[PDB]
């Protein structure tokens, strides 16, 4: 729910989510959904967006309708903000825990530091149940087991209610005599003197010292009941470990990538050149969070999201398979209304009209390899 | 005109004056403070040593300045301070158990604002008693400044707790801001302590304390002066 | 008859607090529901038709309020009852208190209401459901009810009527100026200076200071003054 | 002379610096499109896709100002789309109502006639 | 390379400019690379003897409206006529006062506390109607210029 | 002198001393003494500490108690 709006050309040339899996789409209020996939942060990346140096892998829910038991790249826990290179493909795992009960869009996303919110794909998830069944229990070093949802409610509203009472009696105080008017009429008399008496003095400086021996008291017994703290703990991780990827067998060059624009459809011209020793056929593509399939190809068991799952998009001129060692140029068109739906064609509203995706190719026995594509997009008006 | 219940007029008149004075006073404290340190008092995550007590008192003696100015040069009334300070907390708190809590649905322990009053009684206390705004705006400026984190302590020492979150150290209130996500703030927003190589380890605390109640000396004192432009009357003719 | 006239206050008071309480209701009820995503057909149905009804309503009511408030002013100031200038004092310190309510509920407690919202969503659009409410709902409620008060202490006080006050003027005035700072927290969109602009003009709420003395000094014109020794 | 009708017609330099400031900001952009848009006509230029002014500027050299000083619109991760153009506007009209006022005073003040005699 | 460009510290590059004569002469041509922050480096420059007319130049470009257009002399009758048009407007807005006494007469009676003598309604009447064409005419204007050119970018 | 009082995690993952060698441990008032070894710029360096893209060779001494007459790194002066 906020990506419908963001400049097109950002969208599809930033990050690449791809192999993601949701373990379930209905928790209860106690129980936990894993979101895996991998994420290319691709080579192009824009230029008034700062590089992934300082990222953050975070959830897009409506508010704490979960809570992030824990999220790991790479392995590693990252309960900080992380930098990421130009370029390399990582493996991510976010493991939440249901708060409330609805249906609630969940996506995964990276938080970049000169550019903002860069949002995956997103998924409806169902919660049933009832909030007041949600514990949030963890154990501290110092051997106490504590809830996080009421822990320390209690010691708040008692310190903000005594410092509220104590600031309304003193204002009270004044309050009981005459106020404003008369006190502005004797001030513009002459008699500053007579407003203020030695009493008043006396409850001041009363007040002040109880206020200063309070306060010292109070940290005194804090520091007691607490003698073991330790500081905030932020920090930027840098050594996250990237996928190692094979590099692929497959060359894909851009010759012509054209989309209508009173339309739903993209269309593009690939010379494709195989390397390696399988027949391949291009199975799908991958642009801004929607992927177009080849149902003759490759079938999608993950369970992808309906809106941005194009079944039948991808229509390939010539999908025959392609011996090893032979090149050619087809015409592929990626055709889905989730093209319109999702505002990728206000790509035309867009200073760079540049198009940025990923191309799997699988071969007769079933191995996929992955093609990156970057090439300028240009529109056809008549 | 009148006839010797003169006195009933004044009260009602001090009731409802009262009533204008804090509720503008409410809704102008709480947007500045809001547009300028508010990313500190909305979350637990923010509530550190280094930028916390250095922003929130500096930002903080703006407005409570000039209303001790207004109030004490015309009026004689001390509480210029305390009901700017009132009418802070008691628009953070109804927003935040009406709309962090009622709306969003984030824990209360997670959302609490930072507490202001004894360095607000201070303040008062120390203009009333020696009557003169400049041995104040040193004073009871930095008196203020030094306040602050001794009266947030006891209500943040519970939450910095030290625990090991799945083999990281962490405390509790980094949990919570972990735990509870925020889809607005990542983690680097936090304008917390990070530690550098000039720091040194137990006195971060103090000295940044120190250098807030410094600042406080200069904001004061200059609100001070614009307290008393907006305390005019002048009529103009255009 | 009465000098003040409870009524009145009451009537601004209960006003303020139902309509505002029914705002909120319909956000938290409505905001989850349909204001989520913003282009959605539920999002024009019940949020952006809102707005439009909203600002419709707004000018029609500024106008008509203004202009009832000129069309009736006292002609004649020096044949005022000292009594009849306390009862109008009365009235407009009635109009002050309604104007800071409405500033509490507009820039108090919506303003941060969104402050709320954007902890919660990713991004800043011009018409999420908080800025509906806020920037283009009690923002301008607030304004007009300054203007309104500023119309009658002009028309309808003898002190206030001998020129226009710099006090209530900048007071009327300055935190009207936050409403066009949106253009720059939208710029800057796309604790941040791009908000300073409703810093700065969030001081000029303090002019009541002076405002307020002036209202003083008109209650001790009439004879209050020597009646209080 | 939308700024000079609105300050002649109601004869107030408050006024005058709200809203024919606010008007001045928000006339500047409509006031240059028929002038502007004829040069931003789509176009694919040796495979990329231009616009006139920009075939412009790169086929006519200029070699004091290379394309990176080019203080223009790049596109954010929070820009949106269609709504550039107008919020910038409206951006400007605000700024306006402040800058005139300031050099309003300013422009009270080269308007003196004092005789220093030193 | 249309645009800026990333290069790397330490790497060799092919580069390739193709060039169009204009202006008849003999000129020092230098390929260049200009970087943010160091500004201009300029390479080898070559004497290049150019002849003929400048008025023989020709500039064509075809559009993805279907249009082809000279780049020379393309959008140079509708620049004219604009701003020709509202230099035109905002003249005859300070004559129509300049036919009236100026400066120091006016003076004169400003100081002696004449302010309203020198306005009279017709002058307000001229000025709202003057401000009401300006508004409807840059509308119609906007709205002709969308409406003969559609499609932009 | 100037070490026991930098964050001990700064000190850790900033740069790892190693093989160090000093020539001599009493010189006289116009002797060299030559201090060897090499470091290792940790991969995870601190976040409040800028990279080591601008970064010094120096000696602490309290005050020229000795003059630095030549300081290589990798073989260079
Ligand atoms: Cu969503
Ligand atoms: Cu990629
Ligand atoms: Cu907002
Ligand atoms: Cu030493
Ligand atoms: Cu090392």
């Amino acid at each position: 729910h906020g990506e419908k709006s963001q400049a097109a050309f950002m969208r599809m040339r930033t990050i690449h989510w791809y192999d993601l899996s949701w373990s379930k789409e209905k928790v209860k209020i106690n129980e936990t959904v894993e979101i895996k996939g991998k994420f290319h942060v691709f080579e192009g990346w824009p230029e008034t967006v700062d590089e992934p140096d300082v990222a953050f892998l975070n959830v897009g829910m409506p508010g704490p309708v979960f809570i992030r038991k824990e999220s790991y790249i790479g392995g590693q826990l990252v309960p900080r903000s992380v930098r990421l290179e130009i370029g390399k493909t990582y493996d991510f795992r976010v493991v939440l825990k249901a708060r409330r009960p609805g249906d609630w869009h969940v996506h995964t996303m990276m938080n970049v530091q000169g550019g903002g919110p860069i949002i995956g794909p997103g998924k409806w998830i169902t919660v049933e149940g009832s909030m007041s069944e949600f514990r949030n229990p963890v154990t501290t070093l110092t051997g106490q087991t504590v809830d996080l949802e009421n822990y320390n409610e209690g010691n708040t509203y008692f310190w903000h209610a005594f410092w509220f009472a104590i600031g309304v009696a003193w204002i009270g105080y004044w309050s009981r005599r005459p106020i404003f008017i008369p006190r502005l009429l004797m001030v513009d008399a002459g008699r500053a003197d007579e407003l203020v008496s030695a009493t008043d003095r006396k409850v001041a400086m009363g007040f002040l010292a109880a206020t200063i021996l309070i306060v010292v008291m109070a940290m005194s017994s804090a520091n007691s009941k607490y003698p073991i703290t330790i500081p905030l703990q932020a920090g930027t991780m840098r050594g996250m470990k990237p996928l190692e990827l094979p590099a692929p067998t497959v060359s894909v060059k851009v010759e012509d990538a054209t989309y209508r624009v009173p339309g739903r459809a993209m269309r593009m011209k690939l010379t494709i050149t195989n390397h390696g020793n399988s027949p391949i056929r291009l199975g799908e593509f991958y642009t801004a969070s929607v992927r177009f399939l080849d149902s003759d190809v490759y079938k999608d068991t993950t369970g992808y999201p309906e809106d941005l799952l194009a079944e039948d998009g991808l229509s390939v001129s010539d999908n025959s398979p392609l011996a090893p060692g032979e090149t050619r140029t087809v015409d592929v068109t990626a055709s889905d209304a989730a093209w319109e739906v999702y505002r990728l064609s206000d790509i035309i509203y867009d200073p760079d009209s540049r198009f940025a995706g990923l191309l799997f190719f699988f071969d007769a026995t079933g191995n996929r390899q992955v093609v990156q594509i970057d090439a300028p997009l240009i529109p056809s008006f008549m | 005109r009148s006839h010797a219940e003169a006195v009933q007029v004044s009260r009602t008149i001090d009731w409802m004056a009262l009533f204008v004075v804090f509720f503008v006073i409410v809704g102008s404290y709480h947007i500045h403070a809001m547009l300028t340190m508010g990313d500190w008092d909305f979350w637990s995550d923010w509530k550190d040593r280094r930028l916390w007590v250095t922003v929130t008192p500096i930002v903080l003696v703006t407005f409570p300045a000039a209303v001790q100015s207004y109030l004490w040069e015309r009026y004689r009334l001390p509480w210029g301070a305390t009901v700017c300070v009132l009418g802070l907390l008691l628009g953070e708190w109804i927003n935040r158990y009406f709309n962090f809590w009622g709306w969003t649905y984030f824990p209360i322990n997670f959302v609490f604002p930072a507490s202001l009053v004894p360095g607000a009684i201070i303040l008062d206390t120390v203009l009333m008693l020696s009557g003169s705004y400049l041995f104040t705006a040193i004073v009871g400026a930095m008196g203020w400044g030094l306040i602050f984190y001794p009266g947030n302590w006891p209500i943040i020492a519970p939450l910095h707790v030290p625990v090991e979150y799945n083999g990281m150290l962490m405390s509790i209130a980094d949990i919570q801001g972990y735990n509870y996500v925020r889809t607005g703030t990542p983690e680097y927003i936090r304008m917390v302590e990070k530690g550098t190589l000039r720091t040194f380890g137990k006195d971060v605390a103090p000295v940044s304390a120190f250098f807030s109640a410094f600042m406080s000396i200069l904001i004061y004192f200059m609100w001070h002066f614009i307290g008393r432009w907006f305390s005019n009357e002048r009529f103009l003719q255009s | 008859a009465p000098l003040l006239d409870k009524k009145w206050l009451t009537f601004a008071l209960a006003i303020y607090t139902v309509f505002y309480l029914w705002v909120r209701w319909y956000e938290g009820v409505y905001g989850w529901s349909a204001g989520l995503d913003s282009f959605a057909p539920e999002f024009e149905t019940y949020w952006m038709n809102f707005l439009y009804t909203e600002i419709v309503l707004e000018i029609v009511t500024a106008s008509i309020l203004w202009g009832y408030l000129w069309k009736t002013r006292d002609r004649n100031l020096a044949a005022l009852t000292p009594r009849e200038e306390l009862r109008r004092n009365f009235t407009h310190l009635v109009w002050l208190v309604a104007y800071a309510w409405a500033i509490y509920w507009g820039a108090s407690y919506f303003t941060e209401q969104d402050g709320t919202w954007h902890q919660t969503i990713v991004r800043d659009t011009d018409f999420t459901p908080s800025h509906i409410i806020e920037f283009y709902l009690s923002y301008p409620i607030y304004i007009i009810t300054g203007f309104a008060a500023f119309i009658y202490a002009k028309t309808r006080l003898p002190f206030f009527a001998k020129g226009i006050s710099l006090p209530y003027l900048v007071l009327v005035v300055g935190p009207f100026m936050i409403l066009p700072n949106v253009g720059l927290n939208e710029w800057g969109h796309t604790v941040a200076p791009l908000h300073y602009g409703f810093v700065i003009f969030g001081w000029l709420a303090l002019a009541v200071m002076g405002t307020l003395t002036q209202t003083f000094y008109s209650f001790a014109q009439g004879g209050l003054g020597q009646s209080l020794c």
